[PDB]
């Protein structure tokens, strides 16, 4: 797991994940994609603790697809992340909590605003215009803090996310396998393939 | 054993009825007369309380028309105790929504909650039904204004204009007259009076003898306010439109 | 009212005497045993022309070496296969070898009379229960509701049921081959059943120690039918 | 009517499984009276022993359920001995949880809920007994509190209950409202005792020797009931008089 | 053994009544009147202390409960019925509200809660309704003073004054000549001594009348001494003497 | 703290011949230094030809083998005297052992 | 009508039919009896041989409860049983807790309420027997007979079945020409005397008798059944005095 | 809980509580299934003695269990809302576990599976709902169509009506569908479905609605006109 | 008649008629025979097949080494019975070690089927049975009934016809009685006995059952070409 980030511009919500899944001394694998689509314009990524990672953002998945179904309607990024929050601020007190961080990326239709939430293991939910799980904040919250503006485009934001995965890897300890990335807008979610 | 003494509430005649229901609806056709009417720019709910004593205390009461959130009220016809059950569900259930998602309930998820409830005295349990039927008049922002009903099947539907209790036949052509599509909420609450006037099993139609409440959109912009009308209130509603 | 679980004044549960009834109105099956095998047919009887005839499914495997047919009220008998095949599974699980057909068919007819005042009332199906196991070779079983089963070298549940029994009661003798066999309930079967029977109102089957439990096709039947009209008329 | 066999009301309001109860509490055919001294709280009741090969000793309908509280019953004697049972546990529960021991009056609401109960809830039956408690409360002093199978009850200035019973309450009333008083102006139990034999014995029409009584006597922190040697000794008293 | 009546005892006639509530309505036909006036500045509630034997000391039965400190109720009907309500009333206001809020809940809720207690006698498996009517009347900051009927249905209205049980169509009508948005507290108990000789056969006094107010608080009545904002309860018991020195300027 | 386990010692040894098979173990108990019993049989006859060691805290060995034993008893009263075949028992000791895998019988077990 | 469908409806006279209509299974049952003596009780019961087949001394009818308690019954066998079963249960929690053994009032009480509380629901049937039973405890001798209604008292003698008046007749006299007491081993003869007398009542098949006894001389305060040459004297007693 | 055996067999062999919720199903308004060359329509009835209807808000007739099955049904109304919300759970379940969504065959053979159960269950009625369930297996492009029933028997149907007046249009669909070739076309098919419908409906006005079901999750609602439009093209053809 | 509904209600004369329908349910089962010497017993049971392409319903289930009974009436109720039986015996063992005494296999019998004649919604077992073992103190025959009665015999026999079998055996008593150390003798007499109770038909090799146990002898059976011996 390891390494999510997510950046909000203009127009949308742009979501980068680390590939790399390790266990040991061994990279078991270097094309991990660590999302999950929660509904046409919602993506979520997510890191933490083997095993409670994945369990979590199908559960969490299927649970808003039954919505989804049930309604004939997409529920708003708000509360979809108000839905999240929640099943982890009732996990925290339970026997075996999940261990899990999340960045929820959205675009609200009836707003036409692109919304993005972190979110901890604990529940602690905030909405913000950048954001990051981990030892990755450490670094990127401050290159952020300079160089991001809140009217930049889509393509001005991969830039500035380039600039992120380079500090990354050139100061963080570990191969984390680069990123896949991901763009959440008013026409829905589409994959980056080249990065 | 106790075999002997069960009516077994929950199954069906040879017919495919559910014996209770229909007796349910039936006791439900004797209460007082309840109307929802809704407009391009509003919604109405009056009701009729069941005939008066002089000596009641008109003002501090509350038996037919009840609050559920900021943005949908129900009209009441059967037995009130059952209602308030019912009412204080779907309070709770109002408030869990807003709980997990941080937004107000769209107003048919409460109306299928609640009418799923009543459908499962009917199929489970052994238990007689809820001797209810509601009138439910809310807003939201996907349908914006709402009227629908819901009755001890645990059936339920959306309308226009419609009545429960007594008379709704009567009530139900004479609504069917006067409606129209484009008609606004001083329209609607003159409609609303008429009807039951003409409907009424009493005399004449008098204000301590009336519930009343408008849902508009008559704050400052976008926004919505229930308005449960007091006696006053209704008392001028009465004289304004010439009943009285 | 009175009691679920009522005993008659001739000693006899009502209720399970009831479910027998049920039975006799259900489409035909019959099973014949032989020491090439076990054959299993049944009556589909679609209840109109538009219904997919291939879509009635009263033929069922439950393991690869046991196969069962069923007569009745259908819809009950979803739970018992559920259960059988989950007996048969398991006990290949616990003790790494194949399930005898006598075990498993006792183990469903265990479910049988778990209903009262456990479920609300007995099954009202019938199921012939065919197999093969190492010990006692090539079987068939008579299941009912009432939790007894019986042994048969051939055996008829359903409407037609007391006529071909009888028809089955000359036929049968202790070295009948499997085509034979095969034959046999497609005569007895055309003999009892109300429409004119072809390869789209009934349905063969059969088990065998070396290929296991097999539903044949309808091309397969067909043959099997026309072979069957050949030699009527060749006597 | 099924609303006859169990404890819903009939069309008239009524609960008959109550009222057949009531006519059970008279199936053993015992009359009881209790009255209150200046000291104590008497209560008497009649003893019918028909049966040779019984233990005259092991018949009675009056039971010690705490150390201050005695109760009688009118009703048959299984569901008297239920009753009985149910008492003792909820007095010594009472006296554990609250420090202090269970009044009179306390335990007789308690019973009477419990009979309310069987009234409103129906697998259960109504008891066919009525229950007469009786102590020298530390609070209210001489006390007698009665229950039936309706969940009913009041105190008492005196009572009587059985099939003869308003001839019993008449001839107690007429006495106070000769008297003028709540009570029997009387020092020694021993007297309370005859004054209870003698207005049985005058209301009843019968005499009565020693195994024809059950006498019992609540004074401050004891109830205890009588011999027959200690009743015969009382009967005497009312002779020579 | 166990209850094997899981299933409802008060059921849908084809007519739509629902038969045992109606039958448990009869039986507060058949109970003593109780009767309730509400003033400007107090509430009222009253009834006959009907006795079941004259050797009975009626003091031991009090009809008149107290609920709250600013609470009491009265009934018609079935008195064992009653009690048990009392009980469950007085709890219902701690458990579901005071250990909640720490303070008292007000009248209207209160009677809400008893009203649901007797909506579930109407639905649960293997129970039959309440056969009593009550009368309850309470004062709170905010609403001042009230009085509800509660059927046994667990349907309830508020009254300006009413009565209930034997003789209540003819108390009524009595009520409704004598009531006016003006009667001071005094004067409504005047009333209700009036109407309540109607209904009253043998005795009418002290010891055969029970009454109570909801009126002023009683510092007097309260145990303690230094806590300002306490100042006491707002229900009073009139005493068996008290009813008398009224009963002489009838 | 109680300590639920303890080690009685002993050792066990099987073979298996073309048309035989031997399992032989010591007949020695004992708890830490000192000798419980110099006789006290720990390899049995289970029925259908089958022989049964588990060896190493003795309480659990017999817990097991008395299990086994009844597991067999089951078999022919369920399956019309069928004989247990010997990796019919293996599988069946496999889920009698596994059952307590979170709290395991202390034994090394040899048929 | 209809009041004498389920248990636990009063009729409108007050009563519990179903009671009743156990009692008529209890009356329908073979004679059984207790006496109270000196220091002790004897129990005794009219066993009837159906067949030869029958294996004698092999199908016992008297049950112990405790060490010191034993229990004769009348109508329904296997109801009888299920009340022994239930009073050793009872017994055994009495003397887990207070250490000493269950006094035979406490004991009888134990049975009572039990019983009791089969006339309370409907989902229950009334138990098919009346039961004697008693023993030694530390404040002597105690005899007891308990009903399907739960009904019990202490007695002197006491007796059951189909030859209940017979042997209720014969148990009298014993009473008014022993006002001082019986002793434990005339007590034994006696009661083989009234079984074989009630046992007119029931002449159609004959018989096996069977007695026990517990005494604080002749068995220690516990009990125990009479058999060999104690029990064939007994036989030849009673055999005396029907001829 | 409440115990009591409601579904018990009669001495003549039949349930009768499964027979009255089929009476039950006998009283709902029409609903018919037509399966094409290449799609699947859903039509039904609905009953028109009700203007003032708001038909924004109405609960429509068909309803997507997935994105890629729909379930009609005649009946109680309420019953079906429970039978609705159960398979639309079961659909999310199997996605979760098998990562494929289901089969029509398998969403069909457990809402049988649940209404079988009410039929030999204490405390419970059955169900006075029968289904047509429609879709297309994923990743395949052969139209299902399946229909279950109160009892919990289900089969596979080329067309099938249920409800009040089916006998009628199942007599119209016997006739006029031929199993050797089905409508070839979309246009074809929905025009049969409408047809038979109009054997007993009354005018085609508010009153029919239609759903058409095509492969990879295609699913659209007809309006009014659409609608409309084939009810008078028919009526034109009609009068010969 | 109105008293019948279930188990938990008397007749005004006293009566159960649901264990007394129960009761009759054995009447009608094929016949089966008990009896003993003072070193074995023996069952000797007749099957009933449905029609000629049937099996024979077996009629005889072992219990344990040294026990076993025969059933007439409802066989599922004797599998449920018989498997209470297993178990019983069964923790004898394991927990004591000791073979379970048959007349306490008798006394547990007999209250699990009280049980299910004081309690609502239950009904009476609707089989008999005859249980036979070999324990402590000797042979042992036993018979079962759904009332709860059971009883200790030197031979009987339970089912349709059966009184023939029964007076034979009583006639037969003090012969058989003294078949000691000899097994062929005693089932002999036990099928001479379940030959007064047939008609029409007669002994053949899949018809009849028999099982002994005794001093030296477990509990075994005997069906098919092992009892062509006997005809």
């Amino acid at each position: 797991m390891d390494i999510i980030l997510g950046i909000r511009v203009q127009d949308s919500v742009i979501l980068a994940s680390s590939k790399a899944v390790t266990r040991g001394i061994s990279v078991l694998k270097d094309s991990d994609d660590k999302t999950r689509q929660l509904s046409p314009h919602t993506l979520m990524s997510f890191a933490g603790e083997a095993g409670d990672t994945v369990q979590f953002a199908e559960y969490i998945q299927a649970n808003i697809q039954l919505y989804s179904i049930r309604e004939d309607y997409e529920l708003s990024p708000q509360a979809v992340s108000s839905f999240v929050r929640q099943e982890l601020a009732k996990s925290i007190r339970s026997r075996r909590p999940y261990q899990v961080n999340v960045l929820i990326g959205g675009y609200d239709k009836k707003k036409n605003k692109p919304e993005l939430y972190q979110i901890d293991y604990l529940g602690t939910k905030v909405e913000l215009p950048y954001g990051a799980h981990g030892y990755s904040g450490f670094y990127t919250f401050s290159l952020l803090d300079h160089h991001y503006r809140p009217d930049m485009t889509t393509e001005e934001g991969l830039d500035l996310l380039k600039l992120c995965v380079q500090e990354l890897e050139k100061r963080m300890p570990m191969d984390f396998k680069g990123v896949i990335v991901k763009i959440v807008d008013k026409d829905g979610i589409r994959q980056v393939d080249d990065f | 054993g106790s075999r002997r003494y069960d009516s077994r509430t929950t199954i069906f005649s040879p017919e495919g009825r559910l014996y209770q229901v229909e007796y349910a609806l039936e006791s439900i056709s004797h209460a007082g007369t309840a109307i929802g009417i809704m407009a391009s720019d509003g919604i109405v709910l009056a009701a009729e309380r069941k005939v008066t004593s002089t000596l009641l205390e008109q003002d501090t009461s509350t038996e037919k028309l009840y609050k559920l959130n900021d943005k949908i009220a129900v009209a009441v016809a059967g037995l009130t105790a059952d209602a308030e059950i019912l009412i204080n569900t779907a309070r709770i259930h109002a408030q869990n929504y807003l709980k997990t998602y941080n937004e107000d309930i769209p107003v048919e998820i409460l109306v299928r909650r609640l009418s799923d409830i009543k459908q499962g005295y009917t199929q489970h349990g052994g238990l007689r039904p809820f001797g209810v039927s509601f009138i439910y008049a809310g807003y939201d922002d996907r349908y914006g204004y709402q009227l629908y009903t819901s009755n001890p099947s645990g059936n339920y539907t959306g309308w226009k204009a419609i009545s429960v209790g007594a008379n709704t036949s009567a009530a139900q052509t004479l609504l069917q007259m006067d409606y129209k599509d484009d008609m606004k909420v001083d329209d609607a609450i003159e409609l609303a009076l008429k009807t039951l006037s003409k409907t009424t099993d009493s005399s004449a139609l008098t204000y301590d003898r009336l519930e009343f409440a408008t849902i508009r959109k008559g704050a400052n912009d976008g926004e919505v306010y229930q308005k449960i009308f007091k006696p006053q209130e209704i008392k001028d509603i009465l004289v304004k439109t010439g009943i009285t | 009212d009175r009691g679920v679980s009522t005993f008659s004044p001739e000693g006899r549960l009502f209720q399970v005497e009831y479910s027998l009834e049920a039975i006799k109105l259900g489409s035909t099956a019959i099973g014949i045993a032989t020491k090439e095998g076990v054959v299993l047919g049944v009556e589909k009887r679609a209840t109109s022309p538009l219904l997919e005839s291939d879509s009635i499914e009263k033929i069922v495997e439950i393991d690869r070496h046991i196969g069962c047919a069923m007569s009745g009220l259908t819809a009950d008998a979803r739970s018992m296969i559920e259960h059988a095949r989950t007996a048969a599974v398991t006990h290949n699980l616990y003790y790494d070898e194949d399930i005898n057909v006598e075990s498993l068919t006792q183990s469903v007819c265990d479910l049988a009379l778990r209903f009262g005042e456990l479920m609300s009332r007995p099954f009202g199906v019938a199921l012939l229960i065919a197999g093969h196991d190492a010990d006692d070779g090539y079987q068939l079983f008579h299941a009912e509701p009432s939790g007894t089963f019986y042994r048969y070298n051939a055996k008829a549940i359903g409407s037609g049921s007391e006529g071909a029994q009888a028809e089955l009661l000359n036929e049968w003798h202790s070295s009948l081959t499997l085509k034979e066999a095969e034959l046999l309930v497609l005569k007895i079967l055309k003999q009892v059943m109300e429409e004119k029977l072809d390869e789209n109102n009934a349905q063969l089957s059969c088990i065998t120690k070396q290929d296991g439990f097999k539903i044949y096709d309808n091309e397969k039947t067909a043959e099997l039918i026309k072979e069957l009209k050949e030699k009527e008329a060749a006597e | 009517g099924y609303d006859r066999h169990i404890t819903i009301f009939s069309p008239e309001g009524r609960l008959y499984q109550v009222e057949y109860a009531f006519k059970a509490t008279n199936q053993t055919n015992i009359n009881s009276l209790a009255v209150r001294g200046k000291d104590c709280t008497v209560v008497i009741s009649q003893k019918k022993v028909p049966d040779k090969l019984l233990d005259p000793t092991t018949v009675s309908y009056i039971f010690c359920i705490s150390r201050t509280i005695g109760m009688v019953v009118n009703g048959p004697i299984p569901d008297a001995r239920n009753a009985a049972l149910r008492a003792k546990a909820e007095a010594a529960e009472f006296r554990y949880k609250y420090g202090y021991d269970m009044p009179c009056d306390v335990l007789a609401k308690r019973m009477a809920n419990l009979s309310q109960i069987y009234t409103q809830r129906a697998y259960m039956r109504p008891l066919g007994v009525i229950l007469t408690f009786v102590s020298v409360d530390e609070e209210l002093g001489p006390s007698i509190y009665k229950t039936d199978p309706a969940g009913y009850y009041v105190g008492y200035k005196a009572t009587a209950t059985g099939p003869k019973q308003q001839e019993i309450t008449t001839n107690l009333e007429n006495h106070f409202k000769k008297s003028k008083i709540d009570h029997i102006n009387e020092e020694s139990w021993e007297k309370v005792v005859e004054f209870a034999i003698t207005h049985m014995i005058d209301a009843l029409g019968t005499e009565f020797s020693k195994n024809d009584l059950e006498v019992g006597v609540a004074t401050k922190d004891k109830f205890f009931t009588l011999s027959a040697e200690n009743i015969e000794e009382r009967l005497v008293a009312i002779a020579e008089q | 053994m166990t209850d094997r009546y899981s299933f409802s005892l008060t059921t849908f006639s084809p007519s739509g009544k629902l038969g045992q509530i109606d039958y448990a309505l009869t039986a507060v036909k058949q109970g003593v009147t109780s009767l309730g006036i509400k003033a400007t500045n107090g509430v009222v509630i009253a009834t006959e202390k009907k006795s079941s034997s004259p050797l009975a000391m009626s003091e031991t039965l009090s009809k008149v409960s107290l609920l709250t400190p600013d609470i009491g109720a009265v009934y018609s009907g079935m008195g064992p019925d009653y009690r048990v309500l009392v009980d469950k009333s007085r709890k219902v206001a701690h458990t579901s509200y005071k250990r909640i809020y720490g303070e008292y809940p007000p009248t209207k809720l209160l009677v809400s809660e008893v009203a649901k207690i007797m909506q579930e006698a109407t639905q649960s498996g293997g129970v039959r309704p309440f056969g009593v009517s009550l009368l309850i009347a309470g004062h709170d900051e905010f609403n001042g003073f009230s009085l509800y009927q509660v059927d046994p249905s667990g349907s309830y209205f508020p009254w300006k004054a009413t009565a209930i049980g034997k003789g209540s169509v003819a108390a009524k009508t009595f009520l409704e000549k004598r009531w006016n948005d003006e009667l001071e507290l005094e004067d409504a108990i005047h009333i209700a001594l009036l109407t309540l000789k109607e209904s009253v056969e043998g005795e009418f006094n002290g010891d055969t009348i029970e009454l109570a107010i909801i009126g002023d608080e009683n510092p007097d009545l309260l145990g303690y001494t230094g806590i300002p904002t306490d100042k006491g309860p707002r229900f009073r018991k009139l005493t068996s003497q008290e009813i008398n020195d009224r009963l002489e300027a009838l | 703290q109680f300590n639920p386990y303890g080690d009685n010692g002993g050792t066990i040894l099987g073979i298996a011949g073309e048309d035989f098979a031997v399992l032989a173990g010591d007949t020695r108990n004992i708890t830490d230094y000192s000798i419980n019993s110099r006789y006290e049989p720990k390899v049995f006859d289970c029925g259908d030809n089958i022989v049964m060691s588990a060896n190493g805290f003795a309480a659990d060995g017999d817990a097991l083998v008395k299990r086994f034993k009844n597991s067999v008893k089951w078999y022919h009263f369920d399956h019309n005297d069928k004989k247990l075949s010997i990796n019919s028992a293996a599988r069946n000791i496999q889920h009698l052992l596994y059952g307590k895998r979170f709290f395991p019988y202390y034994v090394h077990t040899i048929i | 009508t209809g009041y004498d469908l389920s248990n636990s409806v009063f009729s409108p006279d007050g009563r519990n039919f179903q009671v009743e209509y156990a009692v008529k299974a209890v009356e329908n049952g073979t004679t059984s009896i207790g006496i109270k003596c000196n220091d002790g009780v004897v129990f005794a019961v009219e066993k009837l041989i159906t067949s030869k087949l029958l294996v004698p001394q092999k199908n016992v009818k008297i049950q112990v409860v405790d060490r010191h308690i034993g229990c004769v019954y009348s109508g329904l066998i296997p109801d009888g049983r299920h009340l022994v079963n239930r009073g050793r249960e009872e017994a055994a929690s009495f003397k887990k807790l207070y250490k000493t053994p269950i006094p035979i009032p406490a004991f009888a009480d134990r049975l009572g309420q039990y019983v009791q509380a089969h006339t309370l629901y409907n989902s229950v049937r009334p138990f098919g027997v009346s039961t004697i039973f008693g023993g030694v405890d530390k404040n002597g001798a105690h005899l007891y007979m308990l009903e399907p209604s739960g009904s019990y008292w202490g007695y002197k003698g006491a007796a059951t079945g189909k030859g209940r008046q017979s042997a209720k007749a014969e148990l009298e006299k014993l009473v008014d020409h022993h006002p001082e007491g019986l002793s434990a081993r005339e007590a034994v003869k006696q009661a083989a005397k009234i079984i074989y007398l009630a046992h007119e009542d029931n002449k159609e098949k004959d018989f096996e008798l069977e007695i026990s006894w517990c005494s604080l001389s002749e068995t220690n305060g516990l009990h125990k059944f009479v058999k060999g040459d104690l029990l064939q004297e007994a036989i030849d007693f009673a055999q005396k005095e029907i001829n | 809980g409440y115990d009591r055996a409601l579904s018990i067999f009669s001495p003549d062999g039949h349930i009768f509580q499964v027979e009255y919720a089929l009476e039950a199903v006998k009283r709902g308004t029409c609903a018919v299934g037509v399966k094409g060359k290449n799609c699947v329509v859903l039509g039904c009835e609905r009953r028109s003695t009700l203007k003032l209807q708001d038909t924004r808000i109405t609960p429509s007739k068909v309803s997507k269990i997935d994105s890629h099955v729909v379930l009609s049904f005649s009946g109680l109304n309420a019953d079906s809302r429970i039978l609705i919300e159960k398979a639309r759970v079961e659909a999310q379940s199997h996605r979760l576990t098998l990562e494929d969504p289901v089969t029509v065959e398998y969403l069909t053979r457990y809402v049988a599976g649940v209404q079988q159960r009410y039929t030999q269950s204490g405390g419970v009625r059955p169900f006075g709902v029968s289904t047509l369930i429609a879709g297309f297996d994923p990743r395949d492009d052969e139209p299902k169509l399946y229909q279950t029933e109160p009892s919990g028997i289900y089969s596979s149907w080329s067309a099938q009506t249920i409800g009040r007046n089916s006998k009628t249009v199942r007599e119209f669909l016997e006739k006029n569908y031929d199993r050797k070739e089905p409508p070839a076309t979309v246009e074809e098919c929905v025009k049969l479905t409408v047809r038979s419908l109009l054997e007993v409906v009354q005018t085609g006005a508010k009153n029919i609605e239609i759903t058409v079901v095509k492969p990879d999750s295609d699913i659209v609602a007809l309006s009014s006109e659409e609608i409309n439009q084939y009810v008078t093209q028919i009526e034109q053809e009609k009068q010969e | 008649n109105n008293y019948d509904g279930d188990t938990v209600t008397f007749s005004p004369t006293g009566r159960l008629f649901q264990v007394e329908y129960a009761l009759e349910a054995i009447k009608q089962g094929s016949v089966t025979v008990g009896l003993r010497s003072n070193t074995h017993a023996v069952l000797v049971a007749l099957k009933r097949n449905a029609d000629e392409l049937s099996s024979y319903q077996k009629k005889i289930i072992k219990c344990d080494e040294h026990m076993g009974l025969s059933l007439a009436g409802l066989a599922p109720d004797a599998r449920v019975l018989s498997n209470y039986l297993r178990q019983q015996c069964n923790y004898s063992s394991l927990v004591f070690n000791r073979k379970l005494a048959v007349e306490r296999a008798g006394h547990l019998l007999c209250d699990k089927a009280q049980k299910n004649t004081q309690s609502y919604g239950g009904r009476p077992y609707g089989v008999g049975l005859l249980i036979i073992g070999y324990d402590k103190s000797g042979a042992h025959l036993l018979e079962f009934q759904p009332s709860g009665n059971v009883t200790e015999l030197y031979g009987t026999a339970i089912g349709a016809r059966s009184q023939g079998a029964k007076t034979y055996l009583e006639r037969t008593l003090d012969t058989f009685i003294k078949i000691d150390g000899n097994p062929d003798e005693l089932i002999k007499a036990g099928v001479e006995a379940i030959s007064q109770s047939l008609r029409d038909e007669s002994l053949t090799v899949d018809n009849l059952s028999i099982a002994i146990v005794g001093k030296d002898t477990p509990f075994t059976i005997y069906d098919g070409e092992a009892v062509a011996k006997y005809i």
